[PDB]
């Protein structure tokens, strides 16, 4: 329908709001949190995948999506590097480490 | 690379066993022919970029002494060879992060882009 | 209805929906799973749809500016997008970018500002598809002059996009790739 | 849009500048006759780029009735305002025949038209 109206003139126009129109902005966002500040700072380190996808999905509704590892968190010896790496549907298997920055997708409050 | 070849393989060095290995993709005219069957113990050509690592691979760049880009004299815009070279530049240090390049720039401005690179 | 899954196989998705409560109430083995036991205030703020942030169309010099007046202004969390664009160069559509980051699924606060920077001879040629949205920004310069990056608070900002307006023309084919790969470089450095 | 003006002939022009002459004033001769009375005549509004027609309006600028609309005719907002729905034939002419990709390429934008504003 929006291609329709960008079709009638190459421009994005618009008019007023209505209750119709603000209960169309209620889709669901993508978005990247940190494991320091949130609910789950306990679950923050050691926690599995399963347990951080049941305690956000239920509480937040929030799709817990990927895990994106910082790349040296698994070597022993501290390094500087931040460029961090993409995991994409971690089992159950795999640990977790309060340094991450995982990708969700977030519902609208 | 006339001049280049005669004030480099001149009569008068001391103890010169070096072989120059050109590489460039667009194949040569007749005359660069005469030119390399002049110099046929010192000169070899090859075709190909370098900027696939394969093509890399095939002169050897691993090991040389070192790895001189040239540049032309005239151009449309000197911002085209010049981070061309510096893209030439960037390809080889990314195979052999050990090797001396002595390359070629054509603005002063455009010669910053060098120590841009760690390596 | 459908269903869109992330899996590992396509046997793991024929599983999907061989599910009963009494036939697959408490199995937590996925091959024990595969079983067909189954006997069956009029202010304008979005647009017409409803689906974006929609401003009132303004002039493009009131979202011009120059170096040193984005240096006055910190304005970090923002992004910033590079254009190497000349005139006569091909269009990219950049409006493709502006929509899905002013979704209207994010509050007018938690927005991202986007400063382009690049040739304003370029943005004038697309900026009539582009003049819409909140908040926006147009920087006079070059991504490879490091100065304008200095000024745009690089160092505080989000994800910087750089992306190359002239893939139309075109030399052997890295050498095309070459004004990114040296301006990312010169960002690092 | 404020004035409608049905009964009316509109004719699509893709003319750029350098493009090369169509001569548009053989369309608007036999079509301003004066074997037709002056209430009885068909009004044209061509719709193209303004800064090609300024290049042949002074071939055409002796005529009653007509009219220009600087747009596109790709453009569907401008067929709504020409009132193409309460309109005559309209025809398609496509002035960049000059340019020629392939054969039937050369045509593309007639035939994308066309099909444009029967939707």
């Amino acid at each position: 329908e929006l291609e329709a109206l960008i079709a009638e003139e190459n421009a994005l126009r618009g008019g007023y709001s209505t209750p119709q129109t603000l209960a169309n902005r209620d889709r669901c966002r993508v978005a990247q949190l940190a494991l320091l500040d949130g609910p789950f700072a306990d679950l923050g380190d050691g926690g599995c995948y399963g347990d951080l996808f049941c305690k956000a999905l239920k509480t937040y509704n929030m799709l817990c999506f990927g895990i994106y590892r910082l790349r040296d968190a698994h070597l022993s010896t501290p390094s500087q590097c931040t460029k961090r790496y993409v995991i994409t549907n971690p089992p159950y298997e795999f640990e977790l480490v309060p340094t991450d920055l995982i990708f969700c997708l977030m519902q609208f409050d | 690379v006339s001049n280049f070849l005669k004030d480099f393989l001149h009569k008068d060095r001391d103890d010169v066993n070096v072989e120059i290995v050109f590489l460039h993709n667009i194949s040569p005219n007749l005359e660069l022919e005469a030119l390399f069957k002049r110099h046929f113990t010192q000169v070899e050509f090859y075709q190909g970029s370098v900027l696939n690592p394969h093509d890399l691979a095939r002169v050897k760049i691993e090991s040389a002494d070192a790895c001189l880009i040239l540049a032309n004299k005239y151009c449309a815009d000197p911002d085209a060879e010049d981070a061309s070279n510096i893209m030439r530049v960037i390809s080889i240090k990314n195979y052999h992060p050990k090797i001396r390049i002595i390359t070629q720039m054509l603005q002063y401005h455009n010669k910053a882009h060098l120590l841009n690179i760690p390596s | 209805t459908l269903g869109f899954f992330i899996a590992s196989d396509a046997k793991e998705v024929k599983r999907a929906f061989f599910y009963c409560k009494a036939c697959h109430d408490d199995i937590t083995d996925p091959k024990r799973i595969k079983k067909c036991g189954c006997k069956r205030s009029n202010v304008k703020k979005y647009d017409s749809t409803g689906m974006f942030h929609w401003c009132a169309p303004k002039e493009i010099e009131k979202v011009i500016l120059t170096r040193s007046e984005a240096a006055m202004t910190v304005l970090s969390g923002h992004v910033v997008v590079c254009i190497f664009g000349d005139v006569s160069s091909a269009l990219i559509g950049l409006r493709n970018l502006v929509m899905p980051l002013r979704a209207s699924n994010f509050h007018y606060h938690e927005l991202k500002h986007i400063v382009f920077v690049g040739s304003i001879e370029y943005l004038k040629r697309e900026w009539e598809t582009l003049h819409n949205f909140p908040k926006v920004s147009i920087l006079p310069g070059t991504p490879l002059s490091r100065a304008d990056l200095r000024a745009v608070n690089i160092n505080l900002c989000d994800m910087c996009v750089i992306l190359s307006a002239n893939q139309n023309n075109i030399d052997d084919t890295s050498l095309q790739d070459k004004e990114c790969i040296l301006a990312s470089l010169n960002i690092k450095s």
